[PDB]
């Protein structure tokens, strides 16, 4: 009855992006702003790859993010605007890797109220004053000053309130060397509320009010009041003074206007139109963002329209004034919210719906073939589309599109459940498949006869970056190979590898060591045979290779150590330690280049009592301590990030131990009932471990933290590294009777995905239980079809023929021959009642389509279901709802239809059978007990299969709202109302009447519902309120439903589903959010488990305030109070606290910090 | 252990609407005891939260006249939430019902009007945005 | 009452980022056009 909040995916959508220097280095970096997540990332001109620096959740809705600079300073500051009643200043420390709060000034109320600022934020580019204001009645001025100690100080805000005034946009205008100058658009509505006739609504213009501040007299006075003609949206920050005029560029509806205070006349420049455009001419075209590029030579700006066209504003400035404005067609990019231009030739375009790309500027576009457009030419211009020609694909990221529906089930032959996400936007939609693991990439596949068991990688020199010899061993034979980009069998190696070699290490600078139980032969580069015979007939079981030491172990528990003599020979220790067990594993860490050598040595034994063996000659071959073991080990290794001890057994376990002669931490995780072999791998420069199980397991280090990410591959037996010209960072993994080469390009921590092109955004999809197929319905706002576009083009072609220009019209063939892609150039579709309804069946195994059935232009599909009827046998039916005459602003509908499909060949061919009329568009269909139920608007009916029409059996009219979801079970029917929370209806078999007996007091905007068992019914909300309702056992199967758990995520959740994530654990409520994150809910078992985390939640609220200054309890309990839910997001920040504070917290709980973090990772260990 | 009051409140509303108007001379005493236990600052927050739905969700005739004149019984705990004190029960949980208190009132009017909306705007602005 | 409740509902649409994200999905528009429409509807709700 208790829940734990845990998230795996985060918001990968960029809402606000800025550019500046925050790390103090000479390389630019970008600071992105999510809804409530602060992520830091930096580019890389060398390799073109971008990695995330730090991801910290601020636990607050960020409404704005921007930066400034100080006069004579060297480090920029971060100002975050949120929905709280305070402003914060951040200063990231590259060494500490954390955000430090500088100031915190609370001025007013918090929340999304009327008198809360935060949305609009502007600063003087010189760096003297900053403006934050609300939509209405509030304008605040903050003055920033610093003392002689180079410490920034903040003063109280100035009262510049103005009641009954609407603020459109606030921008910081830079005017030479003068007080921080501000331009804004203001509106008055006093006359609108006093004129019921409606005359005040017409011809209402706005002004461009300019504010001047005095630093001496401490007052704010309005200087200019210049009314406008058309409405404005935002202003472009144009630097003035030395470079360019001190003016602003106001973007307008279908027009652009430059206005500067003084004697500057207004400049009017119309926006051109694409040739023979199919869009509605009555529609407008506006700008969405404006980028500022500061270059010492010349200055130019970039903008973005709704059609993804980039226009650069180039100004030919006078001594003080400006002459004209020039426009040209440069590039084509998808629809984006805001973009930032970077230095040293880099352009980052941050999309708003889809993936985030990283373009590189290659050409400046000087003296192209298309003429430019200016304002001096009179008169309605047109431009022709052109390809990119300037930007190329450099870097891509795994950006998750907003999700409307999700489903988790088992559809492959493997037992691992797959995740299906239905997301996208129009032509860029994709039904991507999520896989837990890393991206497995193959380069070369070869076949080798025999049973390969070991492959080695020996470099020519320690500090080189290329390999020199590769050896593949067998049970009885061995072959020598070499790398020359023409890899074949080499002859002049001089190895004589006739006998099975146990190991091939690098002892000398360019020497190799081979291990065979009949003697040890050192292979030197010089022609010297350093063969050491084995005294007696005894053999060897394992080996211990090292850069400066040689360790062997004979049968019967005998240890011999060899020492590497710098003269060139090798020595033997004059003592052999006797042991009571048999050697089963052996391992040793590498010699540090800076230090002398290593000391800790671990030997595995059947006695399961591992002992630390010293390596110094003073205490050579002497016991140090003892550590207990669960069972017989199989593999052991020592990883250095800071060294650690790792133990592997013969079953699916993975034991971790800190570097300590005395026994310490004991952390285990399921890894299988197979012998786990642990090897040495290299990634990101730091050491890592690679265990073997039924599925390959990888555990690397990231941001001084060790994770556990498995590999999506079958059972493996041996692996090693790979480094050559073709693949500097690769992993070689031998398979059964074949040779394969692997590589790791993408990091792929969790939730890898593969894209598949689509045509429209899918609403829902239903899994075919028998033939493993899918049924997908597609509908988009203002969408066309193939038939409508074809006839429009033919009608358009006829019109230009009818025009008969000077016959001399030969462009008809060119218009129909050259077609532009829809996914990259956008979709030129317009109208009011234009829609599309695409029903497609796609096999999840493949990526191609099976059948394409189109419908009328004025038809849309909102629901789909599969039903069965008792009259037929094992036939499967497909029913798709049809929407007709949907009107947005007013409430006026006409009805719809329901289509029944034969579903020929269990999901391979569809055909039309008949139709049936309904009075309202269906929203949810759920069959039960051999019949079908369709909710037709406010009327709830039960249908049956007939000859020509669906037979009606019952009719309900007590529902006074729109039905948004119908969930049926063998006993009752759960109705999800758009206004009410839940309606419980039972349908009888003999009476045949829908009976309503229970309801809910709390009104909820339910979007979807899920069933956990017979009594529990879950529901979502439009804003992110998830609740579970328990009905009392005494119900009339007076019944107001009670609530036991209510929790607000803070982000829009549109799907709820509970299933088993991994085989070997319990189920959990796995739900995704509209932002693109995936969260899980961990149930509790015992009372002390909830109590300990309850104390942690209570303690961490006061011992660790959030970064943006937001109250933790009320933010989560914003719409509804948090009941029976423990937030785990705050507990995850326990590792980001100073050790002295962490020590105090541990002593308050009477525990140790290592043990506290163990239980925090244990929750993710069990159910994830 | 908050199911105890939910069952009591459900039964309290059940007896209010079923037959509490026949010979009920206590029909006024049950109302009288409501503000005797609620309209006093000497009582703890547990019983203060127990009478948040025992007055509002019982009708609208003799309900609105009671909720309006009080100023020192609801504004006290609203601004006493940012204190960093011991375990609490209704410092943030009682705000759910006051938001619900502007739902049924708006529904009745859709089928003190301007003053009530203005007064509720300074207390909770999400009530008018989540549901209209 | 009608004016007071309308001005307390439409003005709260911009504060939430997902509510703005939802508005840009139901219609084939960007976040710019959505915030302009709600801002232009303040003249006469």
């Amino acid at each position: 009855m208790f829940l734990y909040n845990l998230t795996l995916q985060r918001a990968t959508g960029i809402s606000f992006a800025i550019h500046g220097n925050f790390s103090g280095t000479k390389q630019q970096e970008i600071v992105v702003s999510r809804g409530k997540i602060l992520e830091l990332l930096r580019p890389d001109p060398n390799t073109g790859k971008v990695h995330t620096l730090l991801t910290v959740e601020v636990f607050g809705v960020i409404r704005s993010l921007m930066a400034f600079r100080l006069t004579g300073g060297t480090k920029d500051y971060i100002v975050v605007g949120s929905d709280s009643g305070r402003i914060v200043i951040l200063e990231y420390q590259p060494s500490k890797n954390m955000f430090e709060k500088i100031h915190q000034e609370t001025f007013g109320k918090s929340g999304c109220r009327r008198i809360v600022p935060g949305q609009f934020l502007a600063v003087d580019p010189k760096g003297r004053a900053v403006m934050i204001s609300a939509i209405e009645k509030q304008k605040l001025v903050y003055i920033l000053n610093r003392d002689a100690a180079a410490r920034l100080t903040i003063s109280s805000p100035l009262e510049a309130h103005k009641a009954n005034t609407l603020v459109y946009h606030v921008v910081g205008v830079d005017v030479g060397f003068e007080n921080p100058m501000f331009a804004c658009l203001e509106m008055d509505y006093e006359e609108a509320d006093n004129d019921p006739t409606g005359e005040a609504a017409a011809n209402t213009q706005q002004t461009l009010t300019f504010y001047e501040l005095d630093l001496g007299l401490n007052h704010v006075v309005r200087k200019y009041s210049e009314p406008l003609e058309e409405h404005g949206n935002f202003l472009i920050t144009v630097p003035g003074g030395s470079d360019g005029p001190s003016g602003v560029l106001i973007c307008s509806e279908n027009y652009i206007t430059y206005k500067n205070f003084g004697d500057q006349p207004d400049i009017r420049c119309p926006i051109p139109r694409r040739r023979n455009d199919l869009d509605d001419p009555e529609r407008g075209m506006i700008f969405v963002c404006s980028a500022t590029h500061k270059t010492k030579s010349m200055f130019f700006f970039l903008a973005q329209t709704e059609q993804g066209d980039i226009f650069k504003i180039t100004l030919e400035t006078d001594e003080d004034m400006v002459t004209e404005i020039r426009l040209k067609y440069f590039d084509t990019v998808p629809v984006a919210a805001a973009m930032c231009v970077l230095k040293t030739g880099f352009l980052f375009v941050a999309s708003e719906f889809g993936n985030h790309y990283l373009y590189q500027i290659a050409h400046l576009g000087d003296d192209d073939e298309e003429p430019e457009f200016s304002s001096a030419m009179p008169l309605t211009f047109f431009f022709q589309p052109r390809p990119l020609k300037n930007l190329v694909l450099v870097d891509e990221l795994d950006s998750l599109s907003p999700i409307l529906f999700c489903q988790i089930a088992d559809l492959a032959n493997e037992d691992t459940p797959q995740l299906y996400v239905a997301c996208g936007r129009g032509p860029r939609s994709s039904l991507r498949v999520l896989r837990h693991g890393l991206e497995v990439s193959e380069m070369a596949v070869s076949e080798l006869p025999g049973n390969p068991n070991a492959v080695w990688t020996v470099r020519r020199h320690i500090e080189d970056e290329f390999d020199a010899y590769i050896i593949v061993s067998f049970v009885n034979a061995t072959l020598v190979l070499s790398i020359g980009e023409t890899v074949e069998e080499v002859t002049d190696s001089g190895f004589l590898g006739t006998t099975p070699t146990l190991s091939c290490s690098l002892l000398g600078d360019d020497a190799l060591v081979q291990v065979y139980p009949d003697g040890i032969r050192h292979i030197r580069a010089d022609k010297r045979v350093n063969e050491w015979k084995t005294p007696g007939k005894k053999t060897i079981v394992k080996c211990a290779v090292n850069q400066r030491q040689v360790v062997i172990a004979l049968t019967g528990g005998e240890l011999v150590y060899f020492e590497m003599d710098p003269s060139g020979q090798l020595n033997e220790y004059t003592e052999r330690k006797e042991m009571s067990a048999d050697v089963v594993c052996m391992s040793l860490a590498n010699v540090p280049p800076g230090e002398q050598r290593s000391r800790f040595l671990a030997v595995g034994l059947v006695d399961n009592t591992v002992r630390i063996i010293s390596l110094d000659p003073s205490d050579c071959l002497q016991p140090l301590s003892m550590q207990a073991l669960p069972a017989q080990p199989e593999s052991l290794c020592i990883v250095e990030m800071f060294l650690y001890l790792n133990i592997g057994l013969q079953n699916g376990v993975l034991l971790r131990t800190v570097l300590d002669p005395v026994t310490g931490d004991l952390s285990d995780t399921r890894t299988g009932s197979r012998p786990v072999k642990l090897f040495r791998v290299r990634m990101q420069g730091q050491e890592a471990v690679l265990a073997m199980s039924s599925r390959s397991w990888l555990s690397y280090s990231y941001q001084s933290r060790f994770h556990l990410t498995p590999l999506s591959y079958e059972t493996l037996e041996f692996a090693s590294g790979f480094a050559s010209e073709q693949c500097p960072e690769g992993i070689v993994a031998i398979s059964t009777n074949t040779l394969r080469i692997l590589a790791l390009e993408k990091l792929g921590a969790v939730f890898n995905q593969v894209a598949f092109p689509l045509q429209y955004t899918p609403r829902k999809f239903v899994i075919h239980p028998e033939s493993n197929n899918l049924i997908i319905i597609e509908t988009d706002h203002n969408a066309y079809t193939e038939a409508t576009k074809a006839q429009r083009k033919q009608q358009m072609a006829e019109e230009m023929v009818e025009a008969a220009g000077e016959l001399a019209a030969e462009m008809a063939a060119a218009f129909l021959n050259e077609n532009l892609p829809e996914s990259i150039f956008g979709a030129p579709k317009a109208g009011n009642g234009q829609w599309a309804s695409v029903i497609r069946v796609m096999n999840p195994i493949q990526g191609n389509t099976l059948d394409l059935v189109q419908l009328e232009q004025n038809e849309a599909a909102f629901s789909v279901a599969v039903c069965r009827f008792s009259n037929t046998g094992e036939d499967w039916y497909v029913l798709v709802g049809v929407a007709k005459d949907l009107i947005l602003n007013p409430r006026s509908v006409a009805g719809g239809f329901v289509y029944t499909y034969k579903l020929v060949n269990n999901g391979e061919k569809l055909e039309f059978l008949h139709k049936t009329p309904v009075e309202e568009v269906p929203a949810a269909i759920a069959p039960f007990q051999g019949r079908v139920l369709i909710g037709v608007g406010k009327l709830l009916r039960v249908y049956d299969l007939g000859k020509k029409k669906l037979l009606r059996k019952c009719e309900n009219k007590h529902i006074a709202n729109y039905i948004s979801g119908i969930q049926t079970i063998g006993h009752r029917v759960i109705v999800s109302d758009v206004q009410e929370s839940f309606i419980w209806v039972r349908y009888k078999r003999n009476e045949n009447q829908l009976i309503i007996f229970a309801d809910d007091t709390y009104p909820r905007w339910v979007t979807t519902a899920s069933l956990l068992d017979y009594d529990t019914v879950a529901g979502a909300d439009k804003f992110g309120n998830i609740c579970v309702v328990r009905l009392p056992p005494n119900t009339n199967d007076s019944q107001k439903a009670e609530v036991i758990m209510n929790y607000h995520v803070g982000e829009t959740v549109l799907s709820l589903q509970k299933t088993t994530l991994i085989p070997g654990g319990s189920e959990s409520l796995v739900y995704t959010t509209l932002s693109g994150g995936i969260g899980i809910l961990v149930p509790f078992t015992s009372h002390e488990d909830h109590d300990f985390f309850q104390h942690v939640e209570m303690h961490l609220r006061s011992e660790h305030p959030p970064l943006c200054g937001r109250d933790h309890l009320s933010f989560r309990s914003y719409y509804f109070p948090v009941k029976n839910v423990i937030d785990g997001d705050l507990c995850e920040q326990f590792n980001s606290m100073e050790p002295n504070k962490q020590k105090n917290v541990s002593e308050e709980l009477d525990r140790t910090p290592p043990e506290v973090s163990k239980k925090l990772e244990d929750i993710r260990t069990r159910y994830a | 252990h908050w199911t105890l009051r939910d069952g009591a409140a459900l039964l309290l509303s059940h007896i209010f609407w079923t037959h509490g108007d026949l010979v009920s001379g206590l029909y006024q005493h049950i109302l009288l005891s409501l503000q005797k236990i609620l309209a006093d600052p000497v009582r703890p927050l547990c019983c203060h939260y127990g009478a948040v739905v025992g007055l509002h969700a019982l009708g609208w005739k003799a309900v609105e006249r009671v909720l309006y004149p009080h100023l020192s019984t609801y504004w006290t705990n609203l601004q006493a939430v940012l204190d960093d004190y011991s375990v609490s029960n209704a410092q943030v949980k009682a705000d759910g019902h006051k938001v619900y208190g502007a739902i049924l009132v708006a529904v009745e009017r859709l089928l003190l009007l301007f003053q009530e909306s203005s007064s509720g705007g300074g207390a909770e602005p999400s009530f008018g945005s989540g549901l209209p | 009452w009608l004016v007071n409740q309308h001005r307390d509902s439409y003005c709260s649409y911009m504060g939430h980022f997902d509510l703005l994200n939802y508005f840009a999905i139901a219609e084939n528009e960007s976040k710019a056009r959505v915030r302009f429409n709600l801002m232009e509807k303040m003249l006469q709700p």
